[PDB]
This record gives structure tokens, C-alpha cells and sequence, in this order.
RNA sequence: UUGGAAAAGAUUAGCAUGGCCCCUGCGCAAGGAUGAC
RNA sequence: AGCUUUGCGCAGUGGCAGUAUCGUAGCCAAUGAGGUCUAUCCGAGGCGCGAUUUGCUAAUUGAAAACUUCCCAAUA
């Protein structure tokens, strides 16, 4: 749900 | 004189359907199927030679409880680019003006 | 057997306010529907 | 915590001791003389007084 | 986090802007890299369980959806637009143009008048709805 | 009778309805008092 | 046989209407909520929510404030 969507964001910064 | 409610005489429960759109419901205004009859013998009146509507327009349900339910259910429902609103028809000609002149000042 | 019980003083208020507006209502829905013209509201 | 609809009121149609009872008790009518003239000619108050 | 849910397809997210219409849908296309895009997203946040009632609020990644970027042209890093069925309201704020916000509006209470203004407007069908900001400023001293 | 051009319904106020408190006529329960050569 | 008690529901009348009327949906509550009298006495409400709903008429502003065509010209 909306903890991939938060890794990703994380990933990238 | 307006030869016009002589196609509309049904002794039906007729209601004001207006202050919408120029264009919403142009053409489906009766499309709706809240009753048996819909909005039996009534359309959208407009301003002849102008292309336009002029907000009011017939609505008129063979039904009376039909009508009544529907339009309390239905009360300025989503109708098109403006959701318009329902309320009893007026049907006053001067066969009417007369008998209130008559009983009201006697 | 059928038999009853009593009732309660807030619930009698209660169906006391309920019954008049449903009873207003049941006229209104009666008499405004387009069957029979309703008398003057005295 | 919820926050209410964008809606306002409908239509007014009713007055009279039905809903003038509230807008004379609780919205009370004011003066509404003599506290919103100005007297755009002359000068009640002092200049500062506010 | 993020809690708003970014409709990644474009036809998703075009079909989000059909699927209500009796509420606000606001879509933040902004990319959520960029920290005023993260202030966006807060301010969401902030107003994720009070406008819900009245507005639907969506994310939206202009990488992952480009259509949007490039026939609505939301060139900004972070562009607050409002579309209310299948109507794009325009509010007045004054900067030029109507068509986004594109201010990381760290007001919660700024960012809740604004979309109750716009649902007013959009129930009354003003195209350009007059918001009560003076945006076209800083609005700082 | 004949003849040519053609606010997306709002503001303000009263009246009754409506809400309750009282009575009345109606309908009747369980009872209460009485007349019954 | 006539009347009547708790009175009920209908219909009419009188009055009240922000403190009030009610739902009260959150909570306690006939298995007692509350106390300067009465304390070995009294015994059913209180805390918070929200409104006072149904229609008609006049007026009022506006160019138009709405119910099935219209401004025009010698006549009939």
C-alpha cells in the first residue's frame, strides 16, 4: 500500500 | 390566446421544471424514469426565434403520488449543467381569474 | 398468554411527538400528492 | 472531527411568531440609529478619542 | 508517507476526476522528491480528514504520468490544480494566471478557506472562483 | 381579422400550519359511585 | 340505566417558544442520578449534540424576481 510507495520516495532522497 | 394546453389536458399532476440550463436538458428533460409516465406530455418551453430556453418548462406526471414522491425525492437533483428543482404548476387561466375575482371581494 | 406490560413517560413523549408528525405528514402526503385538495390549514 | 458541508439555507418563507420570536430574542434588534451615522460634515468625538 | 493515494496511471487519475463529482478533487502534481512538494503533501495532510467530506484529494507523480505536465503544462515543482466534474475551477488568486496554485501554502487554515471557497463556487458554478486571499503578495511582513 | 422584424429565479416581513402545555366532542380499556317494581 | 377516574388518539381553542420543545443516537439511569431543610431524610433524572419544522400572500431589489410564445402596421 502505502509503504512502498513511501520506501520509494525515501530511496531517492 | 395561447393554444397550448390543449395537448397537455389530462387532468394529470403537472409541475414547474425550471431555472436550469438554456441548453442543459435540452432534449432529455423527460428522459428521466422516476414514474411510469415520466414527465408525461411535457417538455422544456424557450424563447421561439432565439435558439435559447427561458428556464421554466413543462413537467408533468400522469401520476399524482408518482409526481409527488418523485419530485420529493428528486427535488433539485443533478439535471444536466444545472440541477433545476420541481414545484406545483400554476394552470390559472382567466376561466380561474374570474371565479377568484368573484370570491374574493364577495 | 398475550398479555402486555407497561410503558415509559419519556418514551410516551416520544411516540406522543413522533405520531403527530407522522400523522402531518401522512396528511400532507395524502392530500398534496394531487388526489384530493387539502382543507384551509385553521 | 468532521467539518461541515459547503450548504447554505434553502428559501425563506416563514415570520412572524414563528422565527421572529428568535431574531427579537436572541439575534435582538439593536439602535441601529445613531451608532452607524457618521455626519460626514461634522465631527461628533474628539479627534483621538476612538 | 503520503497518505493520499497518487493515481499513477494518467487515465486513472482522469478517470478519479470522473469518478466524484459531488465533492472538490484537487490534484498535486507535484513530484515527491522535491521538499516543496513534501510541504504540499503535509498540508494535504493536515487537511486529509477534514476536507474529506466535502473534497477528494489525489497525489500524482508528473514522471510517472507525463500527459498531465504536458497538455495541462504544470511546469511548476509543485502545482496545487482543481478539477470538479470534469470542470477545471480557476481561482482567483492573482498571480497572473488561475490554473494552479503553485505556492507551498504552509497554512493549514489558508489551505482549508481555499477549498471551501472553491466548493462554493463550483456548487455555484463560477469557472473562476474568487478566492478570499490576496495570493497576488507575499502575504508577509 | 389582415400585414413585417424576432438571473443555474433573489432579497425582506407578516399569517396559518407545525412543537409542546390546557380543555372540549368523539371512540374505548381497566376500573370508581349509584338506580334494579 | 346515566356519570366518571389514568386518560389516551383524533379535531377545535388558549398560551408558550432560546432558559424553553424534541431526538439526544455519547454516557449514567427503576439493580437509586442527586443533598444547605428531612441526613435512620428524600427517590428519576443529569451531563454534551443539534435545530424549532409546513405553506400562502404582499411587498423589495433588479432590465428582466419566472408556469407554454413575441415586438410591429391602414383595416376587419
Amino acid at each position: 500500500d502505502i509503504e512502498s510507495s513511501l520506501k520509494q520516495l525515501a530511496e531517492r532522497r | 390566446e395561447d393554444p397550448s394546453l390543449l395537448e397537455w389536458d389530462a387532468d394529470d399532476f403537472r409541475i414547474f421544471c425550471g431555472d436550469l440550463g438554456n441548453e442543459v436538458n435540452d432534449d432529455i428533460l423527460a428522459r428521466a424514469f422516476s414514474r411510469f409516465p415520466s414527465f408525461l406530455k411535457a417538455k422544456v418551453i424557450r424563447d421561439k426565434r432565439t435558439g435559447k430556453t427561458k428556464g421554466y418548462g413543462f413537467v408533468s406526471f400522469k401520476d399524482p403520488s408518482d409526481y409527488v414522491r418523485a419530485m420529493r425525492e428528486m427535488n433539485g437533483k443533478y439535471v444536466g449543467s444545472r440541477p433545476i428543482k420541481l414545484r406545483k404548476s400554476m394552470w390559472k387561466d382567466r376561466n380561474l381569474d374570474v371565479v377568484r375575482k368573484k370570491q374574493k371581494e364577495k | 398468554v398475550t398479555l402486555g406490560v407497561y410503558l415509559t413517560k419519556k418514551e410516551q413523549k416520544k411516540l406522543r411527538r413522533q405520531t403527530r408528525r407522522e400523522a402531518q405528514k401522512e396528511l400532507q402526503e395524502k392530500v398534496r400528492l394531487g388526489l384530493m385538495p387539502p382543507p384551509e390549514p385553521k | 472531527k468532521p467539518l461541515p458541508a459547503p450548504l447554505d439555507g434553502q428559501r425563506k418563507k416563514r415570520g412572524g411568531r414563528r422565527y421572529r420570536k428568535m431574531k427579537e430574542r436572541l439575534g435582538l434588534t439593536e439602535i441601529r440609529k445613531q451608532a452607524n451615522r457618521m455626519s460626514f460634515g461634522e465631527i461628533e468625538e474628539d479627534a483621538y478619542q476612538e | 508517507s503520503y497518505m493520499l493515494p497518487h493515481l499513477h496511471n494518467g487515465w486513472q487519475v482522469d478517470q478519479a476526476i470522473l469518478s466524484e463529482e459531488d465533492r472538490v478533487v484537487v490534484i498535486r502534481f507535484g513530484h515527491d522528491w522535491d521538499p516543496t512538494c513534501m510541504k504540499m503533501d503535509e498540508v494535504l495532510y493536515s487537511i486529509a480528514e477534514k476536507v474529506k467530506n466535502f473534497a477528494v484529494i489525489y497525489l500524482v507523480d508528473i514522471t510517472e504520468v507525463p500527459d498531465f505536465n504536458k497538455m495541462y503544462e504544470l511546469y511548476d515543482p509543485c502545482t496545487v490544480m482543481f478539477f470538479f466534474r470534469n470542470k477545471h475551477i480557476m481561482i482567483d488568486l492573482g498571480t497572473g494566471n488561475n490554473n494552479k496554485i503553485n505556492w507551498a501554502m504552509e497554512d493549514k487554515q489558508e489551505m482549508v478557506d481555499i477549498i471551501e471557497t472553491v466548493y462554493r463556487g463550483a456548487r455555484k458554478g463560477r469557472g473562476l472562483v474568487v478566492s478570499p486571499k490576496d495570493y497576488s503578495t507575499k502575504y508577509r511582513y
